[PDB]
DNA sequence: GCTTATAAATAGCT
DNA sequence: AGCTATTTATAAGC
């Protein structure tokens, strides 16, 4: 963008709601890329601040949460703060 | 699914899955 | 990257393999991105073509899940077709 | 795996 | 919702 933002809470309703809408679809859009260029299987759920549920799923939502509660455990789980250690960590060298 | 919503089937044994700590989610 | 590439299925074993690492990084980034400049809550699920689990949560899988099992219905559902259909068209 | 040349995404406005 | 300037995300390649 013009300007380079910082990742913390959008203060302005009005523009937080603007860059959700964009970002989300940005986001499945990725996904989507994703699942065709590597054949995988992916679900995406998003719970907005008013806890309105918005939803993606490569194939069928019903069939890949099936599949998810078939696995005991992930190959690979991480969450915000992994993320955030990954980016911290490569600031560095 | 429809509207996208997933089956009661489905959606019970995510539900045991994850309280059951029988899930990946846990 | 250097070149544009069309969105299908990538034929080199090797390439197809490195992407989905990076690609994969990139996507948990954005969403972690989303999660914090949005205030909401998000997880991903993905699968490999080896059927192998890769997840993410913005917060705990468990919780976002369990929260998913209390809808009967979501405000909006996309799949690929409506993406693709999307894209498209403008 | 680590770089570099390009293609994408998207912030600030209107 | 339509417009650009920058910031990011990457396709190739070592």
């Amino acid at each position: 963008g013009r300007k380079k933002i910082q990742i913390s809470r959008i203060l302005d309703q009005r523009n937080r709601q603007v860059t959700f809408t964009k970002r989300k679809f940005g986001l499945m859009k990725k996904a989507y890329e994703l699942s065709v260029l590597c054949d995988c299987e992916i679900a995406l759920i998003i719970f907005n601040s008013a806890n309105r549920l918005f939803q993606y799923a490569s194939t069928d939502m019903d069939r890949v949460l099936l599949k998810y509660t078939e696995y005991s455990e992930p190959h690979e789980s991480r969450t915000n703060t992994d993320i955030l250690e990954t980016l911290k960590r490569r600031g560095i060298g | 699914s429809p509207k996208g919503s997933i089956s009661e089937e489905t959606k019970q044994k995510l539900k045991s899955a994850i309280l059951s700590a029988q899930s990946a989610a846990n």
